[PDB]
């Protein structure tokens, strides 16, 4: 409906309620920001879950609670080369400063001679990205109850001044119940206003990034239409060998549903989908609430979803499972590396 | 198929970020 998307104002005036109380929490840790909250010999390295550009995410056990953790570990010369060092910096500053069901805690971070540690939440059920390559698709239901947690989660950011930049399967993880976790703050930067920075991932990328024109908030509503797209379809709504074929896709303004997409979920993705900011959902003068109130999400209770009262669709198994990775042991030079460069981290 | 397609493509594994 589009009467009830421009409509107060009990239940509206409860979610201002709500994210006021939020802003004035992140606006406190945004000011002072935790630092240097634990080391490196406080951990026990079990196993490598991952990487990224700048080092290993591993499986670690805290020794004096015996709580597991995964640490993502950046190696500060690496950053320095890829021009990262205020993208580093957003990411932990914004990361320690957030609280919402959805978004990956960090709970601790520091930096030695070599490397910066961020000390994350650690999720048992891995990658939606594993899973949803495994079983190759969600049904519209599945879809649904993770895209769900998505917009709530990005209402939360957009309210704080937040984009986040990353979406992506490989960036959401599944806990124990089988909700969402948002992890990788890479990107995410704090704006008021436009920005210009070419950053993402090529397939999810909204055609005003491509085109270097500036742009805000409404590129994570792009990026939500691609991944309902990629969970519902099983592959994403532009995709080619080459990112630069991949861009000339999403520039097109065309784009292909499988036939067994809902009229609603066309629809949605449509409107989600959309080259142009003054059509764009998530952009119009009712932001989030012609997305929360479309067809699609009309069996959607937001509320019982942001409590976790929903029974999961999938719950992953838990023991042996894990990817495999060589393993190396941590160097930390005898020297300081870029101090200067990372002194607020 | 369309998935077909997408499954003998070469980006089907993790894709990682465009750091510029
Ligand atoms: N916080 C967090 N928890 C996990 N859990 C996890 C569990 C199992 C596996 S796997 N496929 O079996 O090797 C992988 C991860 N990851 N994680 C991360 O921040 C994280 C991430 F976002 C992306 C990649 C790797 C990570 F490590």
């Amino acid at each position: 409906g589009n009467a009830a998307a421009a409509k107060k104002g009990s239940e509206q005036e409860s979610v201002k309620e709500f994210l006021a109380k939020a802003k004035e929490d992140f606006l406190k840790k945004w000011e002072s920001p935790a630092q240097n909250t634990a080391h490196l010999d406080q951990f026990e390295r079990i196993r490598t879950l991952g990487t990224g550009s700048f080092g290993r995410v591993m499986l670690v056990k805290h020794k004096e609670t015996g709580n597991h953790y995964a640490m993502k570990i950046l190696d500060k010369q690496k950053v320095v080369k890829l021009k990262q060092i205020e993208h580093t910096l957003n990411e932990k500053r914004i990361q320690q400063a957030v609280n919402f069901p959805f978004l990956v805690k960090l709970e601790f971070s520091f930096k030695d001679n070599s490397n910066l540690y961020m000390v994350l939440e650690y999720a048992p059920g891995g990658e939606m990205f594993s899973h949803l390559r495994r079983i190759g698709r969600f049904s519209e239901p599945h879809a649904r109850f993770y895209a769900a947690q998505i917009v709530l989660t990005f209402e939360y950011l957009h309210s704080l001044d937040l984009i986040y930049r990353d979406l992506k399967p490989e960036n959401l993880l599944i806990d124990q119940q089988g909700y969402i976790k948002v992890a990788d703050f890479g990107f995410a930067k704090r704006v008021k206003g436009r920005t210009w920075t070419l950053c993402g991932t090529p397939e999810y990328l909204a055609p005003e990034i491509i085109l270097s024109k500036g742009y805000n908030k409404a590129v994570d509503w792009w990026a939500l239409g691609v991944l309902i797209y990629e969970m519902a379809a099983g592959y994403p709504p532009f995709f080619a060998d080459q990112p630069i074929q991949i861009y000339e896709k999403i520039v097109s303004g065309k784009v292909r549903f499988p036939s067994h997409f809902s009229s609603d979920l066309k629809d949605l993705l449509r409107n989600l989908l959309q080259v142009d900011l003054t059509k764009r959902f998530g952009n119009l003068k009712n932001g989030v609430n012609d997305i929360k109130n479309h067809k699609w999400f009309a069996t959607t209770d937001w509320i019982a979803i942001y409590q976790r009262k929903v029974e999961a669709p999938f719950i992953p198994k838990f023991k042996s499972n894990f990817d495999d990775y060589e393993e190396e042991e941590i160097r930390v030079s005898i020297n300081e590396k870029c101090g200067k460069e990372f002194s607020e981290f | 198929t369309t998935y077909a397609d997408f499954i003998a493509s070469g980006r089907t594994g993790r894709r990682n970020a465009i750091h510029d």
